[PDB]
C-alpha cells in the first residue's frame, strides 16, 4: 500500500488503487490527479492520441490479398469485421471472419485472412 | 452478471423443475389468455 | 477522511450483498413496506369477499 | 432467329396463359354466389 | 439470478421481454374481440344481455389493447436494440436506466387500465376521447384519469426509448460506415423515431390538459364554457396519423431487410427511396388533417388539403414498383417470409387502393363515417401490423434462438390467417356499399350472413392464436429435433445452379451484416471491437 | 448507369491470374452468369480451362448446363446448339447421353 | 491412391441413398473420387460421372427444398382440420348458447317486408328475403 507516481501510460492497473489527495487552498489543478476514477487516463489519452478503445481506420483502403492480408490487433478469439474492396464502395459489405481453425475467403477479393494475436510470454 | 452464453437461458424463465416442467406455467398462461374478458364479462354480466 | 479508507478496505475484504450500508434503514422500511403494505392492500379487495358469490341469477 | 423467336412469348402472353389469370380469380363466383344461393 | 429478468442492462433481454408482453397483449385481445365479434354475431342478445355501456366498454378495451400494448412495444423496441446498435459495431448500448424505468412504469398502465376497464362506470368512449363525447357525466369513477396516466407513462416510455435509438445512431456509428448509405432499416427506424419525438409531446400534452379539465373542472374544451374540443381533436390526428407512420414505416424497413437478405439482389432505387423516406419524414406534417372534411373548414382548406393528401400518395407506389423489382429477375423461394411479404404487399395495396378512393373530398361527404372508412382502416392497420409482425417473427426466431422452427406449421398457419382475413375482409366492399351503422350493438339482422362469415373467419384466426401458441410449444420442445433432422427449414436462402455443395456450405449466407452468421446471442459484452466497413 | 462491362472480365482474369483452388471458379462462374451479358465463346472459353485447372468433370458439367440454361434472350436455341458443339468437341464431354433418357 | 478401374459396390451404392449411409466413409469416397478425378478424365465411366454429379451438385442436403415428399397433402389437411375444428366447436357453443329470440321469426320477416314493399314508390317491390330459422 504505497503511492503510485502514475507517470507511465501503462504502469496504472486498477481504477481501485487511485483516489486522488484534495486541496487546502488556492485554485483548481489541472486535469491531471483531480479526476476521479480512470478517466483520467482516458482523457489523456484523448489529449495525446494514444488511445485504448481506439476508432481508428484500418487498412480498408488497402486490397489485403495474399500477398499482405489485414492485420487485426486484438486478443479475442471471434472477429467482427468486413472488406468489400479497395476504394470507400463498389458493392454490399459482407462480412470476414478471420481465424486459426480454418481459412477464411473474401468472395470478391478471395483474400485468406489470418489473425493476429499479441505477444505473450 | 456475464454468464450467460445465450442459447437456453435468453427466454425469462426457468426451464429446470418437476412441479413445473414448463406445464403448469404455461397452463397458467393458458388460463390468463382467456381469463381478463370472461372475468371482465362476470362483473357486470354472465358468460 | 478517516473513514472512507477503512469502509472502503471493509468492502474489498468482505464483498457481501445489500451494500452493507443502511441495516437500520432497510429494518425499518423492508418489514414494514411488507406488513404494512399488507395491511393496505387486502382490505380493499377483500371488502367484497362478502359480496363475492354473484352468479348473475334473477328472479 | 433474333426476331423470330423474339415473339414466342412476347405476343404470346395474351392469349395462351390468360387462363391461368382468369382461373387465379375464378374462386369469388364459385363460392360468395354459392353461399349466398345456400343461405337464401 | 433475477437482475437479468428485472434489471436487464443488455437489450436482447428487453427485446424478447417486450415481446413476450406484446404477445400477450395481443393473445387477450384477440379472444376479447372474439367475444365482441360473437356477440356480434347475430341481433339481440344471446351471450350478453345488452348492456351497450358495456359493449362500448369492451370495443375501446380492444381498440386501446391492441394500440398500445401489442403493435407498439415489441414491433419496435425489439428490433431497435437488436439491430440498430449492434450492426453498426457498436459493444454495448447506453442508458440501461431509462428502460428499466420504462419497464417498471409500464405496469402501472397495465393495472390502471385494467381497473378503469373494471370498474362499473368504465370509460367507453373508442379510440376517440374527444369532449364532451368523452365527458365524466356519462363516463364516471377513475376510468379518464387512470386511461390518462396510462398514456402518459406509455408516451414517456416510447418517446425515451426513441431518444436512446437516436444518440445511439448519432454518436455510436462506427468509423468505417457513410451516412448517405446506411441501410433502409436504419433510415426507417430513425425516421420513425424522429416523427414520434415530434409527434407523442403534442399528444401528451392534449392529454394532460384533458387530465387538467378532468380534475380542477375547468372550461377548456366543453361545450358549456366557450370552449374548442375541435382543438383536441386535431391533436389527435396530428398525433394518430404520424404514429400512423410510426406503426408502419418499420415494417417497411422489416420487409425491405428481408427481401434484401433472401432476393439475393439488390432493391431498386435504393438510395433515391432512401431519400424518398426523408421526404415523407419531414412531409408527414402536412397530410395529418385529410379526416376533417366535414368538420366545417372553407372550402380552399379542403382543396389544400386533399392536394396534400393525395401528392404525398405517390411513394406507396414507388415502394411497391421497388420491390416488386427487387422481386424481379431473381430468385424466389418457396419459403413463410416470400409468402408473408407477398400477401402483406398485396392486401397493403388494395388497402392503399380504398385510401386513394377516400382520398377524394367530394365523395367523402356521402362516404365519410359509413362502413368503407373503418373497412379502410381495419384492411391497413390489420395486415400492417400483424403481418409485418408475423414475418418478422418467422423471419427472426432462428437468428434469436437458433432453434429451428417447422415449415409445415408455419405454411398452415399462413393458410389460416391467411383464409381468415380474406373470407373477414372480403364482403366488407358490399358492407359499405349498403351503408352498415357503425358501433351498434344489435345492428339490424339485414347483415346476418355477413356477420356470421365475420365470426368464422375470427374464429378461424382465434384457432390459429392457438396454432401458434402451440408452435411455441414444439418449437421450445423439439428444437433439437429440428436442427437433427429435415423437418424444419435449415438455411434461408437456396442456392442458385452456380454453386458447388461444399462451396455453398462454407459460403451459406451473403448479406449486408453479420449478424446472421452472428452465434446465437452471446454474454452481454459483445461486440468488444469495432465494426469496420469499405 | 450503363457502366463498363469489360471491367469485370478483366477483373475475372486477373483473379485467374491469383486463382488458387476452385472456389475462385466458382465465384467467378457466378458472377459472370449474374449479369446480362451473354458470354463470348472466349470468355467461355476462359471460364472452361479455369474449371479444368483443377480438372472436376463435374464443374464441366456445371458450366455446359449453364451455357444450355443461362438466360432465355427470346430462346436462342440454335446459337447455343452450335456453341456448345464446339466447346464439347474441343475437348469432349459427352453426358446429354445419360440425363436426358430419364 | 492410383486406383485401376475403381468400380466397387460403393460407387453403384451411392445413387439409392445417400443420408443411410453413415457419414463416416462419405470423406472417403468424395477424397478417393477427387484423387481419381485429379488424374485425366479418359471419358470416366458413367456411374462414376452420377455418382460424382450427385456428390457435387446437389438435390442432397442443403439442397433439400421446403418441398418434401408429402408435406404439402400434411399442409392441406392441417387447413381441413382446423376448417372442421372451427366449425364443430361453433356449432357446440351455439348448442350450448341456448335459444334467445323470441321474436322476429320467418313471419315475422314476411309480415315487415310486407308491410315495406307494398307502398310508397317501392323499388320493384324489394328482395328482403327471410334470412333462415
Ligand atoms: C391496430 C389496428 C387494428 C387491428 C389490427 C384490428 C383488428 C381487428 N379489429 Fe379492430 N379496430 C381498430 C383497430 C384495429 N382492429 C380501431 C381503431 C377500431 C375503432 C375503435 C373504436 O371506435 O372504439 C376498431 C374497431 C373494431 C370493431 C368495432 C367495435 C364495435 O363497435 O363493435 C370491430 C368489430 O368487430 C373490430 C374488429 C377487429 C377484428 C376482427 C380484427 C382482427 O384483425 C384481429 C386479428 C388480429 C390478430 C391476428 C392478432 C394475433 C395475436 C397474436 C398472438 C399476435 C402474435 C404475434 C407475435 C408477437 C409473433 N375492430
Ligand atoms: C397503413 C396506413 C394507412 C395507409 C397506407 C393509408 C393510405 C391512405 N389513406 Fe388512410 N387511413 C388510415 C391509414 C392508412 N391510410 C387510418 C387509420 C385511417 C382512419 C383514420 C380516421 O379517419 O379515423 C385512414 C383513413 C383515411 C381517410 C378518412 C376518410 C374520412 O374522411 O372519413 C382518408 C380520407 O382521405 C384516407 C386516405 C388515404 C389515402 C389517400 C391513402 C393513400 O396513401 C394510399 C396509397 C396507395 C396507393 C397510391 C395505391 C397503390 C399504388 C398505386 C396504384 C399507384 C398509382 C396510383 C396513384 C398515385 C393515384 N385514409
Ligand atoms: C371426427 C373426429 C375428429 C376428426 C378431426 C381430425 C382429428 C385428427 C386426425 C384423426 C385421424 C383422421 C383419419 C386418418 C386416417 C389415416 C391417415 C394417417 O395415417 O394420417 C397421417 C397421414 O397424413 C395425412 O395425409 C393425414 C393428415 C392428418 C389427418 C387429417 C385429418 C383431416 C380431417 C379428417 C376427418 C374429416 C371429417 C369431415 C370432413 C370434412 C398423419 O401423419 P402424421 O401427422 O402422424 O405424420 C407427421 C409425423 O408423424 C409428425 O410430424
Ligand atoms: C382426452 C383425450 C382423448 C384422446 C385424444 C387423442 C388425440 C390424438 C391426436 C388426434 C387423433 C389421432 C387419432 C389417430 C390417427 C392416426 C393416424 C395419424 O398418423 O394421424 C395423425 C394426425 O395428427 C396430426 O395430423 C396432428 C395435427 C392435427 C391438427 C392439425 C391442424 C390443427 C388446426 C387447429 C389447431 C387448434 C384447434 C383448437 C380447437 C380444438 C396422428 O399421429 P399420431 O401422433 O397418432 O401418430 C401416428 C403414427 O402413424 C404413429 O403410429
Ligand atoms: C367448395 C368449398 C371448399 C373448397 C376446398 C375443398 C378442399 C380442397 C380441395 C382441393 C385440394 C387440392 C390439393 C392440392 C395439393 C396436392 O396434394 O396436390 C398434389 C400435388 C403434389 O405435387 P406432386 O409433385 O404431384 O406430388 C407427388 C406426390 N406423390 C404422388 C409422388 C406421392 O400438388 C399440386 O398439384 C399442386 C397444385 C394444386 C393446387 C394447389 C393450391 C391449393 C390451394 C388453393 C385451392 C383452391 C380451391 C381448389 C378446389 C375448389
Ligand atoms: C336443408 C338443410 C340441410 C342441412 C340441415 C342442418 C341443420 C339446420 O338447418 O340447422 C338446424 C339447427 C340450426 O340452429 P341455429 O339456428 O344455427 O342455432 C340455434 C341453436 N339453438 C338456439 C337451437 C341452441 O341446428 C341446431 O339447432 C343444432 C346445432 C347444429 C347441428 C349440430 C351439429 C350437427 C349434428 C349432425
Ligand atoms: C381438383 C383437382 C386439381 C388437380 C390439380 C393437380 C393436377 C396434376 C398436377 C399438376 O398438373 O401440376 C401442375 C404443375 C406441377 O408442378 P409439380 O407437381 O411438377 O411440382 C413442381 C412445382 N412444385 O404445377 C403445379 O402444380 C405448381 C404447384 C406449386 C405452386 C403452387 C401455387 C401455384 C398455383 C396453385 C393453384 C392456385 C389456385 C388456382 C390458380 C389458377
Ligand atoms: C363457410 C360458410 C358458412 C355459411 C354459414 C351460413 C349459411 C348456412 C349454410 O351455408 O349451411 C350449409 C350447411 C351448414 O350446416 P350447419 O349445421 O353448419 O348450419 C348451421 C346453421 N343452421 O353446410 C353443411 O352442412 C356442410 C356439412 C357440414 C357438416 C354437416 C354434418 C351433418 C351430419
Ligand atoms: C370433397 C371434400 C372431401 C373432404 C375430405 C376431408 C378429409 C376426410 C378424409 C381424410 C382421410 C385421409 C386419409 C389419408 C389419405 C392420404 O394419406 O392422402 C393420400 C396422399 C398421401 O401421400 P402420403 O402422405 O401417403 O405419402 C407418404 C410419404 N410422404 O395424398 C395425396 O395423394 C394428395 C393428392 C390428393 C388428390
Ligand atoms: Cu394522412
Amino acid at each position: 500500500p504505497v503511492v503510485k507516481t502514475a507517470q507511465n501510460l501503462a504502469e496504472v492497473n486498477g481504477p481501485e488503487t487511485l483516489i486522488g489527495p484534495g486541496a487546502k487552498e488556492g485554485t483548481v489543478p489541472t486535469d491531471l490527479d483531480q479526476e476521479t476514477g480512470l478517466a483520467r487516463l482516458e482523457l489523456l489519452g484523448k489529449l495525446e492520441g494514444i488511445d485504448v478503445f481506439d476508432t481508428k481506420p484500418l487498412d480498408s483502403s488497402r486490397k489485403g490479398t495474399m500477398k499482405d492480408p489485414i492485420i487485426i490487433e486484438s486478443y479475442d478469439d471471434y472477429r467482427y469485421v468486413g472488406c468489400t474492396g479497395s476504394p470507400a464502395g463498389s458493392h454490399t459489405i459482407m462480412w470476414l471472419k478471420p481465424t486459426v481453425n480454418e481459412v477464411a475467403r473474401c468472395w470478391e477479393c478471395g483474400s485468406v485472412y489470418k489473425l493476429n494475436p499479441v505477444g505473450v510470454p | 452478471v456475464h454468464f450467460k452464453d445465450g442459447v437456453y437461458e435468453n427466454i425469462p424463465f426457468k426451464v429446470k423443475g418437476r412441479k413445473t416442467p414448463y406445464a403448469l406455467s404455461h397452463f397458467g398462461f393458458f388460463a390468463i389468455g382467456f381469463a381478463v374478458p370472461f372475468v371482465a364479462c362476470y362483473v357486470q354480466l354472465k358468460k | 477522511a478517516n473513514k472512507v479508507i477503512q469502509l472502503q478496505k471493509i468492502f474489498q475484504s468482505s464483498t457481501k450483498p445489500l451494500w452493507w450500508r443502511h441495516p437500520r434503514s432497510a429494518l425499518y422500511l423492508y418489514p414494514f413496506y411488507a406488513i404494512f403494505a399488507v395491511a393496505v392492500v387486502t382490505p380493499l379487495l377483500y371488502i367484497p369477499n362478502a359480496i363475492r358469490g354473484i352468479k348473475a341469477k334473477k328472479a | 432467329g433474333r426476331i423470330g423467336e423474339s415473339w414466342v412469348i412476347t405476343e404470346g402472353r395474351r392469349l395462351i396463359p390468360e387462363i391461368f389469370q382468369w382461373s387465379a380469380v375464378l374462386s369469388v363466383c364459385l363460392g360468395w354466389p354459392g353461399a349466398v344461393y345456400f343461405f337464401s | 439470478m433475477v437482475q437479468r429478468w428485472l434489471y436487464s442492462t443488455n437489450a436482447k433481454d428487453i427485446a424478447v421481454l417486450y415481446f413476450m408482453l406484446a404477445i400477450f397483449s395481443g393473445m387477450a385481445g384477440t379472444a376479447m374481440s372474439l367475444i365482441i365479434r360473437l356477440e356480434l354475431a347475430a341481433p339481440g342478445s344471446q351471450y350478453l344481455h345488452g348492456n351497450s355501456q358495456l359493449f362500448n366498454v369492451l370495443v375501446v378495451g380492444h381498440a386501446v389493447l391492441m394500440i398500445f400494448f401489442l403493435v407498439m412495444p415489441a414491433l419496435i423496441g425489439g428490433f431497435g436494440n437488436y439491430l440498430l446498435p449492434l450492426m453498426i459495431g457498436a459493444t454495448d448500448t447506453a442508458f440501461p436506466r431509462i428502460n428499466n424505468i420504462a419497464f417498471w412504469v409500464l405496469p402501472m398502465g397495465l393495472v390502471c387500465l385494467v381497473t378503469s376497464t373494471l370498474v362499473e362506470s368504465g370509460a367507453g368512449t373508442g379510440w376517440t376521447v374527444y369532449p364532451p363525447l368523452s365527458s365524466i357525466q356519462a363516463h364516471s369513477g377513475p376510468s379518464v384519469d387512470l386511461a390518462i396516466f396510462a398514456l402518459h407513462l406509455t408516451s414517456i416510455s416510447s418517446l425515451l426509448g426513441a431518444i436512446n435509438f437516436i444518440v445511439t445512431t448519432l454518436n455510436m456509428r462506427t468509423n468505417g460506415m457513410t451516412m448517405h448509405k446506411l441501410p433502409l432499416f436504419v433510415w426507417s427506424i430513425f425516421i420513425t423515431a424522429f416523427l414520434l419525438l415530434l409527434s407523442l409531446p403534442v399528444l401528451s400534452a392534449g392529454i394532460t390538459m384533458l387530465l387538467l379539465d378532468r380534475n380542477f373542472n375547468t372550461s377548456f374544451f366543453e361545450v358549456s364554457g366557450g370552449g374548442d374540443p375541435i382543438l383536441y381533436e386535431h391533436l389527435f390526428w396530428f398525433f394518430g396519423h404520424p404514429e400512423v407512420y410510426i406503426l408502419i414505416i418499420p415494417g417497411f424497413g422489416i420487409i425491405s431487410h428481408v427481401v434484401s437478405t433472401y432476393s439475393k439482389k439488390p432493391v431498386f432505387g435504393e438510395i433515391s427511396m432512401v431519400y424518398a423516406m426523408a421526404s415523407i419524414g419531414l412531409l408527414g406534417f402536412l397530410v395529418w388533417s385529410h379526416h376533417m372534411y366535414i368538420v366545417g373548414l372553407d372550402a380552399d382548406t379542403r382543396a389544400y388539403f386533399t392536394s396534400a393528401t393525395m401528392i404525398i400518395a405517390i411513394p406507396t407506389g414507388i415502394k411497391i414498383f421497388s420491390w416488386l423489382a427487387t422481386i424481379h429477375g431473381g430468385s424466389i423461394r418457396l419459403a413463410t417470409p416470400m409468402l408473408y411479404a407477398i400477401a402483406f404487399l398485396f392486401l397493403f395495396t388494395m388497402g392503399g387502393l380504398t385510401g386513394v378512393a377516400l382520398a377524394n373530398a367530394s365523395l367523402d361527404v356521402a362516404f365519410h363515417d359509413t362502413y368503407y372508412v373503418v373497412g379502410h382502416f381495419h384492411y391497413v392497420l390489420s395486415m400492417g401490423a400483424i403481418f409485418s409482425l408475423f414475418a418478422g417473427y418467422y423471419y427472426w426466431s432462428p437468428q434469436i434462438l437458433g432453434l429451428n422452427y417447422n415449415e409445415k406449421l408455419a405454411q398452415i398457419q399462413f393458410w389460416l390467417i391467411f383464409i381468415g382475413a380474406n373470407v373477414i375482409f372480403f364482403p366488407m366492399h358490399f358492407l359499405g356499399i349498403n351503408g352498415m351503422p357503425r358501433r351498434i350493438p344489435d345492428y339490424p339482422d339485414a347483415f346476418a350472413g355477413w356477420n356470421y362469415v365475420a365470426s368464422i373467419g375470427s374464429f378461424i384466426a382465434t384457432l390459429s392464436l392457438f396454432l401458434f401458441i402451440y408452435i411455441l410449444y414444439d418449437q421450445l420442445v423439439n428444437g433439437l429435433n429440428n436442427k437433427v433432422n429435415n423437418k424444419s427449414v435449415i438455411y434461408n436462402k437456396a442456392p442458385d445452379f452456380v454453386e458447388s455443395n461444399t462451396i455453398f456450405n462454407l459460403n451459406t449466407v451473403k448479406s449486408s451484416s453479420i449478424e446472421f452468421l452472428l452465434t446465437s446471442p452471446p454474454a452481454v459484452h459483445s461486440f468488444n471491437t469495432p465494426a469496420v466497413q469499405s | 448507369d450503363e457502366e463498363t462491362f469489360e471491367e469485370f472480365t478483366a477483373r475475372y482474369e486477373k483473379e485467374f491470374d491469383e486463382a488458387y483452388d476452385l472456389f475462385e471458379v466458382q465465384r467467378v462462374l457466378n458472377n459472370c452468369f449474374s449479369y446480362d451479358l451473354v458470354p463470348a465463346p472466349a470468355v467461355i472459353e476462359k471460364a472452361l480451362r479455369a474449371a479444368r485447372r483443377v480438372n472436376d468433370l463435374p464443374t464441366a458439367i456445371r458450366v455446359f448446363e449453364a451455357l444450355k440454361y443461362k438466360v432465355e434472350n427470346e430462346d436462342q436455341y440454335k446459337a447455343y446448339l452450335d456453341e456448345l458443339k464446339d466447346v464439347r468437341q474441343e475437348l469432349g464431354v459427352p453426358l446429354k447421353e445419360e440425363l436426358f433418357p430419364s | 491412391a492410383q486406383t485401376h478401374a475403381l468400380s466397387n459396390a460403393a460407387v453403384m451404392d451411392l445413387q439409392s441413398r445417400w443420408e443411410n449411409m453413415p457419414s463416416t466413409e462419405q470423406q472417403d469416397i468424395v477424397s478417393k473420387l477427387s484423387e481419381r478425378q485429379k488424374l485425366p478424365w479418359a471419358q470416366l465411366t458413367e456411374p462414376e460421372k452420377q455418382a460424382v454429379w450427385y456428390i457435387s451438385y446437389g438435390e442432397w442436403g442443403p439442397r433439400r427444398p421446403v418441398l418434401n415428399k408429402g408435406d404439402s397433402s400434411f399442409i392441406a389437411k392441417g387447413v381441413a382440420a382446423g376448417l372442421l375444428f372451427s366449425v364443430g366447436l361453433f356449432a357446440v357453443v351455439r348448442m350450448a348458447g341456448g335459444q334467445d329470440a323470441k321474436t322476429m321469426n320467418k313471419e315475422w320477416q314476411l309480415k315487415s317486408d310486407e308491410y315495406l314493399k307494398s307502398k310508397n314508390a317501392n323499388p320493384w317491390g324489394g328482395y328482403s328475403q327471410v334470412q333462415s330459422k
